[PDB]
Formats: structure tokens, sequence, C-alpha cells
């Protein structure tokens, strides 16, 4: 997972 | 004013179960990560996990992660951490605090924010022992009127015979902070804590300023003060 | 997970002085690096994100800069409230790891110790122990002995002594020696001194009281 940080965003459409 | 606030200290058998807890003031709880970081004692910093209480999300350092829980009620803005059963390697501080996240970023997609911990609780001191809690003694270190040095004089307070940690000491209420010294606590082969608080002040001060010393003992539910004075 | 390692692990300087802390981390993190303080018996403090964002409610003097594997954090005039440890974290990806830590010292002038020392509370002996404090109050450096004698007589086994951190308005130390007896060993001897010596000190410093005047 390269881009598991942006799991973290919880503030976006998805 | 974001406000953490943790549970007490506590000291629980091998095998037992805990649950501590942090209490969350200032903001709205639901929208940002908040985490659990361990520090064991004479060691550094150790990140758990953070849950996002939104919606319970929760990501874990794979060391903790089956060995805890973290959970979240927001409906009363308070952030948990749980074991099964409690090894004697778990003894430390448990520090809850918010990872908040920084940048801007579009709705429209997943962004890269980049986030710190920005807000922390006081910390929760965990012992996990078979010893039982027992609240302090606590004596006064009377100064004399000839031991006085260079125009200072030194006193204080013995706090003696206590588990598990910790003690916090206060002089007058918060209202004497100045020339304060309070010394890491030791074990005594009793396997009880002692520690002491010193102040320095005037000699002049001796006898017409007033000193007490406030200890708390929060596991005991404990709270003495005790005036010292020159014998 | 990503590897953090700090240099060095502790230093010390003067006051005014500039001083860098080093993170490197095991693969590129591109500007994901925070710093933060811990003073010692406190929570630690964030004072860095985003690798150089300072935060609000930190002085000037403290700077983050670095990209990719390695990051510095500097602070530029070294105060005496600066004693402390700093550890770097990534977050880049979860576990978002926190390096093992740096500790900063202020280096100072040589400071003799105030010694002072206290006889056992009437309220403690009357429980069955007692307690003798022997106090030596900001010295520098670290260093130092402490003594018990009781009727000429040195002591050992019955001590304990414990150490402040580094006082964050003087950078000196301070210490406690405490000898414990039983009551009735107490009540047998007249004499107390702790004995305590420093480099400050031309000569080792004695002091002590008499059992019930």
């Amino acid at each position: 997972n390269e881009q598991e940080l942006l799991e973290l965003d919880k503030w976006a459409s998805l | 004013q974001v406000q953490l606030v943790q549970s007490g200290a506590e000291v629980k058998k091998p095998g037992e179960s805990l649950k501590i807890s942090c209490k969350v003031s200032g903001y709205n709880f639901a929208s940002e990560w908040i985490g659990w970081v361990r520090q064991m004692p004479g060691k550094g910093l150790e990140w758990m996990g953070i849950i996002y209480p939104g919606d319970s999300d929760t990501k874990y350092s794979p060391s903790f992660q089956g060995q805890v829980i973290i959970s979240a009620d927001k409906s009363i803005n308070t952030a948990y951490l749980q074991w099964s059963s409690l090894k004697a390697s778990d003894t430390a501080i448990y520090y809850c605090a918010r990872q908040n996240h920084y940048g801007s970023g579009s709705y429209f997609y997943r962004t890269a924010y980049y986030y710190a911990m920005d807000v922390w609780g006081q910390g929760t001191t965990v012992t996990v022992s078979s010893a039982s809690t027992k609240g302090p003694s606590v004596f006064p270190l009377a100064p004399s009127s000839k031991s006085t040095s260079g125009g200072t004089a030194a006193l204080g307070c013995l706090v003696k015979d206590y588990f598990p940690e910790p003690v916090t000491v206060s002089w007058n209420s918060g209202a004497l902070t100045s020339g304060v010294h309070t010394f890491p606590a030791v074990l005594q082969s009793s396997g009880l804590y002692s520690l002491s608080s010193v102040v320095t002040v005037p000699s002049s001060s001796l006898g017409t300023q007033t000193y007490i010393c406030n200890v708390n003992h929060k596991p005991s539910n404990t709270k003495v003060d005790k005036k010292v004075e020159p014998k | 997970d990503i590897q953090l390692t700090q240099s060095p692990s502790s230093l010390s300087a003067s006051v005014g002085d500039r001083v860098t802390i080093t993170c490197r981390a095991s693969q590129s993190i591109g500007s994901y690096l925070n710093w933060y303080q811990q003073k010692p018996g406190k929570a630690p403090k964030l004072l860095i994100y985003a690798a150089s964002t300072l935060q609000s409610g930190v002085p000037s003097r403290f700077s983050g800069s670095g990209s990719g594997t390695d990051f510095t954090l500097t602070i530029s005039s070294l105060q005496p409230e600066d004693s402390a440890t700093y550890y770097c974290q990534q977050s880049y990806s979860t576990p978002f790891t926190f390096g093992p830590g740096t500790k900063v010292d202020i280096r100072r002038t040589v400071a003799a110790p105030s010694v002072f020392i206290f006889p056992p509370s009437d309220e403690q002996l009357k429980s069955g122990t007692a307690s003798v404090v022997c106090l030596l109050n900001n010295f520098y450096p670290r260093e130092a002995k402490v003594q018990w004698k009781v009727d000429n007589a040195l002591q050992s086994g019955n001590s304990q002594e414990s150490v402040t951190e580094q006082d964050s308005k003087d950078s000196t130390y301070s210490l406690s020696s405490t000898l414990t007896l039983s009551k009735a060993d107490y009540e047998k001897h007249k004499v107390y001194a702790c004995e305590v010596t420093h480099q400050g000190l031309s000569s080792p410093v004695t002091k002590s009281f008499n059992r019930g005047e």
C-alpha cells in the first residue's frame, strides 16, 4: 500500500 | 480550548482486564483521529494506534494489534483503550492525543494530509502488579533556624510507603512553584515507593510565611496537606 | 513499518548556542515528519509538523528543515528551558512511528551544592521507622557523592538516593539521600551526619545534627 495515508482522509465524498 | 481528560492511574494484577478512557472537549470529537501512545518507564514514545470516532475506523501498530482494542463512544466524547489480559510489560504511562490533520485538500478525492498529535492528555499511569494499593504517609522535613546557608533555607515533605505510582505534590495549592524540587520516586525494598519534595526559601521566611505541601495519591483517593514549620 | 533513527542520542551545549538534532528515515517520507519536545514530568508537546511548519505557541528559535530521508531540528539560541528530550515522528504511513529520542542538556558553569540535613519527624518515630534526609541542592555538574556517618561510623545498605533532571531555569541538578533506620537504632546514637563531595567545593562539606538537642 503505497498510498495508505489516504485511508485517513475522512473528509471527502468517498 | 481543546482538553483531553484521561482516567486515573491504576494498578491491576497480571491476567486482569483493563479499560482506560480519555474524555475530550473543545472541538468536534467525531471529526478528527485520536490515538494512544505508550511510554514505558525510562523509555521513548510508542505509537499504539488511532481511531476515528465518526465511524470507529481504527489503525493499529502491528506490535499492538490483537493485543489491545481502541474504541470510542462519540455520544460522550470519550475514547478508550482496553486490555483482555495484562502482562507485566504493560506497565507504563499511556497518553491519549488528538491526531489533528493539516493542509487543504479536495472534497472530491482522498488527500494526503499532514497528521500530527497537537493536543495531549495528561497521561494515565498503569501498573501491573499483584501488590495492593496503599496510600502515602507524609512527614515534614523541618527547616532549622541554624542549618541555613547563604541566606537561604530548605524545607519539604517526605512522602513515604505508597503504591502504586504516582503521587503529585503541590505547595500552597499551587501558589508556590519557585524553588520547588520534587524528586523522582524510589522503590524501597518493601516494594513501596517513597519520594521527597523540597523548596528553598529565604531564611527570613522561616516562621513568618506558611508552607503547606499538598500530596495527592489518586489510586487511593488520598489527599494529605501538611504544614511545615521550623522545629 | 518505517524506521527512524535520531542523532545524536544526547548532546550538551551552552546557552545561546545553535544546536541541531538529525532524524533519518528508512525510506523517503517527503515532508511528512513531525517534531515533539518532552520535558521531564510532562506530556510531549508538538513543535513542528510537515517538517518545517512551526506550531502556534512555539518560539521562533525552533526550526525544522529537510525533506525525503533526512531531517533536522535546529534550536538557534539554546535556552535553559530547552533542556529536554526531542522526538521526530513520521506521518507518511501508519504506524506513525516515533524516533528513539535525543536528550538535550545545558552546559553551564560549575556550581557547588547547598547542603541541608533533616532529622526524622516525631510523627514518623511513633510509627517504628526513622528517616534522615540529606538534600544537595542546585549543583552542577551532576556528579556528586554522599556519605552517611552515624556517631562517626560510616553507613551502607541503608540509604537510597534520587536525583532531579536538569532544572529548566538555572540548569542545575539536585539530589536527596535518605537514610532509613528503626526508631530503636536511631535512639541508640547521638550524632547524624551527611558528608558531601563535589568538584565545586574546595573541600568536603559536612552537615550534622545532634539527636535531642
